[PDB]
RNA sequence: UAUGCCAGCUGGUGGAUUGCUCGGCUCAGGCGCUGAUGAAGGACGUGCCAAGCUGCGAUAAGCCAUGGGGAGC
RNA sequence: UACCCUCAGAAGGGAGGCGAAAUAGAGCAUGAAAUCAGUUGGCGAUCGAGCGACAGGGCAUACAAGGUCCCUCGACGAAUG
RNA sequence: CUGCAUGGCAAGUCUAACCGGAGUAUCCGGGGAGGCACAGGGAAACCGACAUGGCCGCAGGGCUUGCCCGAGGGCCGCCG
RNA sequence: ACUCAUACUGGUAAUCGAGUAGAUUGGCGCUCUAAUUGGAUGGAAGUAGGGGUGAAAACUCCUAUGGACCGAUUAGUGACG
């Protein structure tokens, strides 16, 4: 727990309060709370949704990793920053969907709630 | 990218590839750990005699005279209770504990959480403000991979590493070393004596099967081989980024 | 304050004036009452922003060596020095003293 | 040396022909030349100067000899003492130096042609 | 820690001078019994026990796997591209287990299968395995 | 203002403290049997003066030869 | 540790000498505390005992490192019926 | 053995002894034996599961500002 | 509230301020090894007495003594209180 886990924080702070909407400050807080709590992430369910919420022209961030153990998403576009995956996920989330992006990417970007979707 | 030079200091074949376990994500707590662990297993072995404060022949006379059950009898009053504590308490003693030499001084590490700050070590190795951070300085803003040829294997003398070091702009780093044995003041002067024997750390130089001899001596340098270095070198006394060279060959382990 | 000091240090020797509680078996000054005189609590003295301070009003604090004095000013005390006692003597306290130079004052030497 | 106890073990207990090394000093300047050689054994006939403790800069024949002990004499390098005897007091092979040998042998262990 | 801190209180732990020593009796836990307010204070762990499962056709000459989902395979194909190898008509099925340890090669059918449709060949298979198999696609297996 | 209380000063007593390490403790590499040809082991002797230890054995802290070493012992 | 004085005395003591240092002088650097001798400050032979804490007086101790403080007058002026 | 905090990697993860190299107890490369996880139930024979069907709804998002979508969570259903 | 901040600054507490056992949290020491890095005859460690800091384990300075060694940070080590 360092250097990578202490700018990007800190980072989405800077971002829910300059601009407005609350995810990235609420992913601040994930974060900001012990290990064992986030992610998780599967890529599986990081598609359908048990919320309306699924896949759109919005990215779904999730706090804490994504990791590749289930399909990907479909034709939509629907990709989207976390703290770093690896593995299948990422390359996985590639070409269908979208390219997973590094979630500070996430925070230089629209500041403000986008269509953004929660996905723990 | 890894910009070779060669044994002249001037921009040379300036040739890549960087390795792929430099872009590791720097840990130095995991650094912190195994390095440390590893000091750990350097200690001695020593232990209590297994039968001190054993031998009886104390006895406690029961009640009577105002005394306090012990068993101390024997050389006036002592026992060999473990507790021999002052005043009314007497001396003498016993389960010191444990202390048994056999116990296998070493260390507890995971294969995985060890050589994985290792590829995190070197990793910070190749960074640029967090190689001059934790010490060592360095003209050069630039790339600080270090490279080298395959050549610099055959320097035999320092001095000659001296004019390749000038001109590499590294080289102020070894005049940024204790650059003299200090004396280290506090514990450890009775123990292994850390005493005089102390220095800065300095540039560290990689290299293939062979160490560098022309190297070695220098103000603070250490010298490894690619199959070989720990944990340790990289990375000193638990920081990261150590000002490294290596040559291009002993690019790394790259495994 | 009142000099707080552990209760009968004046009569036993070797107890010092070094302070602590008082036993609490029926001990005179444990039970406050009057004469004891003590019970230090919180409340008495330690005024904030000036408990550690010279009374010159200098926070006037350690210097073992000379770069102890690092940029220290003398001026409204950020470091006002003073060299500590366990410094080798006037060879140190030398070029220690001789600090003089950036506005530095030392007290004693 | 430096290794533990060896290396001074086998040291001071040893022997009576390998001390002879342990009782060396420099010779002169021109001693040095005249045939080669850093140093030499330091004979009880030969000369040296102090250069060290107590006396410095000043030098007589030896006068003495070791063994044992790895000490040798000077001429009047001491003198009193309590007892009320003057006894010189031995000193080095380290901190002095030879200006002047005496071979009364042919061969002084070859301190010519070493090879 | 609080550990760390040891000295400057009297016993350390449970404050007690005469403090807990070797009790409450007996060595480890105390007898599995009544005792004289030593240990008891009614129990069911155990209940039935002794310790572990175990079965004496289970070890040698016992029956082995491996076992195979249908869900790693239909996750396998047609939603992602894998092993390219192994790959024919829509898709056919093969060696996909971690290992080959042998008396094995099943295929249970859970999640949602066909999908590919898939057909596989492999040693039984479930029932609920055929189904959500043989429906689209998929069939006989290892004969 | 004796007898005397408390604190300091000078001197002492004592040997803490700090600094020092010819000793320990521990790990590691190498190496590894001796004795009736008396270890082996023990006894008693043996020195100018010799109680202990070591060494020796009535040739008795020793005798001879070769080699090494060297001006002391 | 010469010489000299003292002493029953090759003891010990005094004085003296050596050394950077003898509280390095012989089972021999630094030299704490308990404690002892002498001495300085405070109290003291009509007065009461957890020995002190907090507050205030007596007496006691150049510079430095602190620079304030008192009186009259005046300006400001909360709460105070 | 069971928690917790931090960190790596992740449907996987870690090597053990040991091997090679070397700067030679560190260290770099190798080694995956084997362990735990990836399916459970049953004494056993033996059989073998929800990559989501419904409903509430926190955070968050959307909207034309009460209405939507609603991971996590909660309540059912269904399956071995 | 602002903020990366548990650093500042401003704000609220009539509805905060006692505490044995115990839980939680901010502020350890010892040996020797290594890397980085410092101190010492212009006087180290130790010791005695005294000043300052830390809730605290403990850290630090001054004076005397002592007369050669002594630390810090990080990673280890263990006949570690």
């Amino acid at each position: 727990d360092n250097v990578y886990l202490k700018l990007l924080v800190k980072l989405y702070t800077f971002l829910a309060r300059r601009t407005d909407a609350p995810f990235n400050k609420v992913v601040l807080k994930a974060l900001f709370l012990s290990k064992i709590n986030r992610p998780p992430v599967s890529v599986s369910r990081i598609a359908r949704a048990l919320k309306q919420e699924g896949a759109a022209n919005k990215t779904v961030v999730v706090v804490g990793t994504v990791t590749d153990d289930a399909r990907i998403f479909e034709f939509p576009k629907t990709t989207v920053a976390a703290l770093r995956f690896t593995a299948g996920a990422r390359a996985k989330i590639v070409k269908a969907g979208g390219e997973c992006i590094t979630l500070d990417q996430l925070a230089v970007r629209a500041p403000k709630g986008q269509n953004t979707l929660i996905l723990r | 990218q890894v910009t070779v030079h060669s044994l002249t200091g001037e921009a040379t074949a300036n040739a890549l590839p960087l390795p792929a376990v430099f872009s590791a994500p720097i840990r130095p707590d995991i650094v912190h750990t195994v390095f440390t662990s590893v000091n750990k297993n350097k200690r001695q072995a020593y232990a209590v005699s297994e039968k001190a404060g054993h031998q009886t022949s104390a006895e406690s006379w029961g009640t009577g005279r105002a005394v306090a059950r012990i068993p101390r009898v024997g050389g006036g009053g002592t026992g060999r209770s473990g507790q021999g504590a002052f005043g009314n308490m007497c001396r003498g003693g016993r389960m010191f504990a444990p202390t048994k030499t056999w116990r296998k001084w070493n260390v507890k590490v995971n294969h995985n959480e060890k050589r994985y700050a290792t590829a995190s070590a070197i990793a910070a190795t190749a960074v640029a403000s967090l190689v001059l951070a934790r010490g060592h300085r360095v003209e050069k803003i630039p790339e600080i991979p270090l490279v080298v040829s395959t050549d610099l294997e055959s320097i035999q003398k320092t001095k000659e590493a001296v004019a390749a070091l000038k001109a590499v702009g590294a080289h102020s780093d070894l005049l940024k070393v204790l650059k003299s044995k200090k004396l280290r003041a506090g514990k450890g002067k009775y123990r292994n004596r850390r005493w005089t024997q102390r220095r800065g750390p300095l540039v560290v130089y990689a290299e293939d099967n062979g160490i560098v001899k022309a190297l070695r001596n220098v103000p603070g340098v250490e010298t490894a081989n690619v199959a070989s270095l720990n944990l340790l070198q990289l990375a000193p006394g638990a920081h990261l980024g150590r000002f490294v060279i290596w040559t291009e060959a002993a690019f790394t382990k790259l495994d | 304050t009142k000099k707080f000091k552990r209760h009968h240090s004046d009569r036993y020797h070797r107890v010092a004036e070094n302070w602590r509680k008082q036993k609490g078996i029926d001990s005179v000054v444990r039970r406050r009452f009057r004469g004891n005189i003590s019970q230090p609590k919180i409340g008495y003295g330690s005024n904030k922003k000036t408990k550690f301070l010279s009374p010159s009003g200098h926070k006037t604090f350690l210097v073992a060596n000379v770069k102890d004095l690092e940029t220290l000013t003398m001026h409204t005390k950020t470091y006002a020095a003073e060299i500590a006692h366990n410094i080798s003597a006037k060879n140190r306290v030398v070029i220690l003293a001789r600090a003089k130079a950036l506005g530095i004052k030392v007290t004693n030497p | 040396s430096s290794d533990r106890r060896k290396a001074r073990k086998a040291y001071f207990t040893a022997p009576s022909s390998q001390r002879r090394v342990l009782l060396s000093a420099p010779l002169s300047k021109e001693l040095r030349a005249q045939y080669g050689i850093k140093a030499l054994p330091i004979r009880r006939d030969d000369e040296v100067l102090v250069v060290r403790g107590s006396k410095k800069g000043q030098e007589g024949k030896i006068s003495s000899v070791y063994r044992l002990k790895f000490a040798v004499q000077v001429d009047k390098v001491t003198k009193e003492k309590v007892n009320g005897a003057s006894v010189p007091i031995n000193l080095h092979p380290s901190k002095l130096v030879i200006t002047k040998l005496h071979l009364d042998k042919d061969r002084k262990a070859l301190i010519q042609r070493k090879g | 820690t609080k550990t760390r801190k040891h000295r400057g209180h009297v016993s350390a732990g449970k404050g007690r001078i005469g403090k807990h020593r070797k009790h409450p009796g007996g060595r480890g836990m105390a007898g599995g019994e009544h005792h004289h307010r030593i240990n008891m204070d009614k129990y069911h762990p155990g209940y039935f026990g002794k310790v572990g499962m175990r079965y004496f056709h289970k070890q040698q000459a016992h029956f082995w796997k491996p076992v195979l989902n249908l869900d790693k395979l239909w996750t396998l194909i047609p939603e992602d591209k894998r092993d390219q190898y192994l790959k024919s008509a829509s898709k056919e099925t093969a060696p996909v287990i971690d290992t080959l340890a042998a008396g094995y090669g099943k295929i249970l059918g859970k999640g949602r299968i066909p999908n590919v449709p898939v057909i596989v060949k492999a040693r039984f298979v479930s029932k609920l395995a055929e189904e959500k198999i043989r429906a689209a696609g998929g069939v006989v297996e290892l004969i």
